[PDB]
């Protein structure tokens, strides 16, 4: 004499992305010409 | 090659010290100021790397 029905459908979804980037550049141009010296009194040299 | 008179005088003064340790320290100073080696054969030119 009677019929009954029930349904229950549940769903879940999840996504997660993490991105990290890093860059570094270092340039050095070294163009020497020479060295200059001064004489300290402790050296004992006549040019002081 | 003739040694410069100043270097020879420095050597003589270093060897003129009273005690051996004074001689050694004077020689150390002299070679710190004048160098320990001399280049007697050298190649001239240009090099790029």
């Amino acid at each position: 004499f009677i019929t009954a029905n029930s349904e229950y459908s549940e769903s879940s979804s999840f996504k997660n992305t993490e991105t990290e980037k890093s860059m570094y550049t270092s340039s050095r141009y070294l163009f020497p010409q020479g060295r200059i010296d001064f004489t300290t009194p402790d050296s004992g040299f006549d040019d002081v | 090659i003739k040694l410069s008179p100043q270097f020879t005088s420095g050597v003589q003064a270093a060897l003129a010290k009273a005690t051996g340790t004074e001689k050694r320290e004077a020689l150390q100073n002299l070679f710190q100021e004048y160098g320990h080696v001399f280049r007697t054969k050298v190649h001239i030119g240009g090099v790029l790397s």
